RNA sequence: GCGGUCGCCUCCUAAAAGGUAACGGAGGCGCCCAAAGGUUCCCUCAGAAUGGUUGGAAAUCAUUCGAAGAGUGUAAAGGCA
RNA sequence: GCGGGGUGGAGCAGUCAGGUAGCUCGUCGGGCUCAUAACCCGAAGGUCGUAGGUUCAAAUCCUGCCCCCGCAACCA
RNA sequence: UGGGCUACACACGUGCUACAAUGGGAAGUACAACGAGUCGCUAGACCGCGAGGUCAUGCAAAUCUCUUAAAGCUUCUCUCAGUUCGGAUUGCAGGCUGCAACUCGCCUGCAUGAAGCCGGAAUCGCUAGUAAUCGCGGAUCAGCACGCCGCGGUGAAUACGUUC
């Protein structure tokens, strides 16, 4: 996977707009097109409307969450079957 | 003789002191274990409650009772009589031998193991500990079980709430959740 | 026998262990090796204390269903946090990125032709 | 007690391999080991390594980890 | 004429003894049981509530309530705890 | 009211005489063919109208019920 | 910018790997050819179980390297087992390339260990260094092939005959 001495990634926009966001007593939608974007402790307790390709699904951040990509936690085609 | 012995020293003073009963002969006790096993699977074949009667007979030292349908019902391929589940009556030193070991071995070898209901009473202080599956019972030699099966303990004493009941079972040592 | 678990008789001690879920070919060496048996020797053919020492290396390992929970509370994992993974596991559907227009019938099962 | 037709009944005491919890308990299983016991007798004896003093429930005390945090993964992980 | 019926048992008609008709209103019988007979001893049901692996409305188990709401080979009436 | 029937998609056995669900066509899939037909190879499709009894066992025996078909429902 | 071309109840074509003992596994030992290499091929050493990482060497090359090829041969083990066959799927933990590996890369370790017991009607390639089978290099290319092009190793059976 990602190698170790790289770190993580997490698009420097996103990161700016979370953090700054750290100080507040309630958190406002953040819109995103930044699918790369690993979860951190920080995105916790945050709701993410992540762009699927044709719109901004949102994604409320949990400590169960966090570890993975962004654009994984919104499906990006339907299939409802045939 | 050990829980025996660990109920009249122990727990018959400790509830006296707990429900300030006026004499001691109110002190609730065990009066009897039943132990069930209902096997639907005799219908298909007969061996099924031949094997889980012969793994209960091990299980409670004692000859089970074949209980037998008291109705005929369609919708089990069950006809009146058939003998379908077994049961084992155990009181006084044999009860209290059974329920020891029952605390003590059997119920740390049931899989994950997170303790015992704490809601399984009738109302009346009676409970009853449904066993997913045998081979928790050392007895069982977890080989000879073609097919496992469970079974249904109903500890039955003269508590008259559920709150006496679940403080001389826990006494005796019970996991509640 | 060891883990619960009556590992054949006959076979050489190595592939023996193997038969305990958990522990592949390479664990079983390890194991071995640490406890100082030889690979060659049947299980039957352990002496008593070879077998407990076996016995004391596998419980400090995790295997059967404690790895089983594990594994299960991961999935479950995914699948409540209603990842893309989580989905792919529910629906029955390859994970890891194969296509599913062909193959996939690992994941799907046996073939439904209509 | 009916004769002839209940299982072989025993008086067998119970060790505790992990911490020798020992008790004497009624069993249809006998063990070719046997054991002496207070009041001057000797029983069969059927070791178990498992009982309720070993068994973490009983305890209270967990001897699992209880797992990682994800962050706290990622965190050895990256050395963050 | 056609259709229906022809002997025996039970109920209503039947008018609180008995009996009482109609091509009046409803059902059964042409057996069954070697125990489903006799006797001695012993036992009490159906359902409901609650709790309990498979097990689900409903299999078997336990407490409580529960005078019959069950059962009585076989129609109905009468009777039987 | 008198009969005849309810089994796979359709048509039919099997029912009498209790044990095990079939034949034909048709349908789906794959072959052959330039393609279709014919032909060849696989597969599916009913718990036997339905509910209760009899039995160890019911598509089969018994009872009722629901459907569909034909006839009748009045004569000098 | 992000997504799709990577979908997935299904049908077909083309391949790869298998179903095992003419084999799997462990150790030792032998023999090639065609090609590629500048911020590229990389020696040697050290680190790491491994993928690889660090230091560092030679070579714009019949000079150095990729590159001691694999089948093979010799031992030891496995004993016909859905297995020490099989290597899908899955969980975990990682190595790389890249700004970035979720949609959606390749690879490594641990763990798991799917179908599959030689395949119906039918159908394909091949007449000799050929079929079969074993590796190796290359173009595309930051990264990524079971495909394609090319190279060599080992190396058969059969052809009566032209009715169909
Ligand atoms: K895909
Ligand atoms: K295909
Ligand atoms: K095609
Ligand atoms: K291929
Ligand atoms: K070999
Ligand atoms: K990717
Ligand atoms: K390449
Ligand atoms: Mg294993
Ligand atoms: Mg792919
Ligand atoms: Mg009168
Ligand atoms: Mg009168
Ligand atoms: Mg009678
Ligand atoms: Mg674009
Ligand atoms: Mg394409
Ligand atoms: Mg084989
Ligand atoms: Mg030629």
């Amino acid at each position: 996977g990602r190698s170790l001495k790289k770190g993580p990634f997490v698009d420097d926009h996103l990161m700016k707009k979370v953090e700054a966001q750290q100080g507040a007593e309630k958190k406002k939608v953040i819109k995103t097109w930044s699918r790369r974007s690993t979860i951190f402790p920080s995105f916790v307790g945050f709701t993410i409307a992540v762009y699927d390709g044709r719109k901004h699904v949102p994604v409320y951040i949990q400590e169960d969450m966090v570890g993975h990509k962004l654009g994984e936690f919104a499906p990006t085609r339907t299939y409802r079957g045939h | 003789n050990r829980l025996k012995e660990k109920y009249i020293k122990e727990v018959t003073p400790s509830l006296v002191e707990k429900f300030n009963y006026s004499s001691v002969m109110q002190t609730p006790k065990v009066d009897k274990i039943v132990i069930n096993m209902g096997v639907g699977d005799a219908v298909s074949n007969a061996k099924n409650l031949d094997k889980a009667v012969e793994e209960l007979a091990l299980i409670t030292g004692q000859k089970p009772l074949i209980t037998k349908a008291k109705k005929s019902i369609a919708g089990f391929r069950l006809r009146e009589g058939m003998p379908i589940g077994a049961k084992v009556t155990l009181r006084g030193e044999r009860m209290y031998e059974f329920l020891d070991k029952l605390v003590t071995v059997s119920l740390p070898r049931v899989r994950d193991f997170h303790g015992v209901s704490k809601k399984a009473f009738d109302g009346r202080g009676n409970y009853t500990l449904g066993i997913k599956e045998q081979l928790i019972f050392p007895e069982v030699d977890y080989d000879l079980v073609d097919k496992v099966r469970g079974m249904d303990i109903v500890i039955v004493t003269t508590a008259n709430t559920d709150e006496e009941s679940r403080e001389l079972l826990a006494q005796l040592g019970m996991p509640f959740q | 026998r060891i883990a619960g678990v009556d590992i054949p008789r006959d076979k050489r001690v190595v592939v023996s262990l193997t038969y305990i879920y958990g522990i592949g070919n390479t664990t079983a060496k390890k194991v071995l090796a640490n406890v100082g048996v030889s690979e060659d020797v049947r299980v039957r053919d352990l002496t008593n204390e070879q077998t407990d020492a076996i016995r004391a290396e596998i419980d400090k390992l995790k295997v059967e269903g404690d790895l089983r929970r594990e594994v299960n509370l991961n999935i479950k994992r995914l699948m409540e946090i209603g990842s893309y993974r989580g989905i792919r596991h529910r629906r029955g559907l390859p994970t890891r990125g194969q296509n599913t227009k062909n193959n996939a019938r690992t994941r799907k099962g046996p073939t439904k032709t209509v | 007690m009916k004769q002839d037709i209940h299982p072989n009944y025993q008086p067998v005491v119970f060790m505790d391999s992990t911490t020798g919890f020992k008790f004497l308990s009624g069993s249809t299983k006998g063990s070719s080991e046997t054991v002496e016991w207070e009041d001057g007798n000797t029983y069969p004896l059927l070791r178990v390594e498992v009982t309720s003093d070993s068994h973490p429930f009983y305890t209270g005390r967990q001897k699992f980890t209880q797992a990682d945090g994800r962050v706290d993964r990622f965190n050895k992980k990256y050395g963050l």
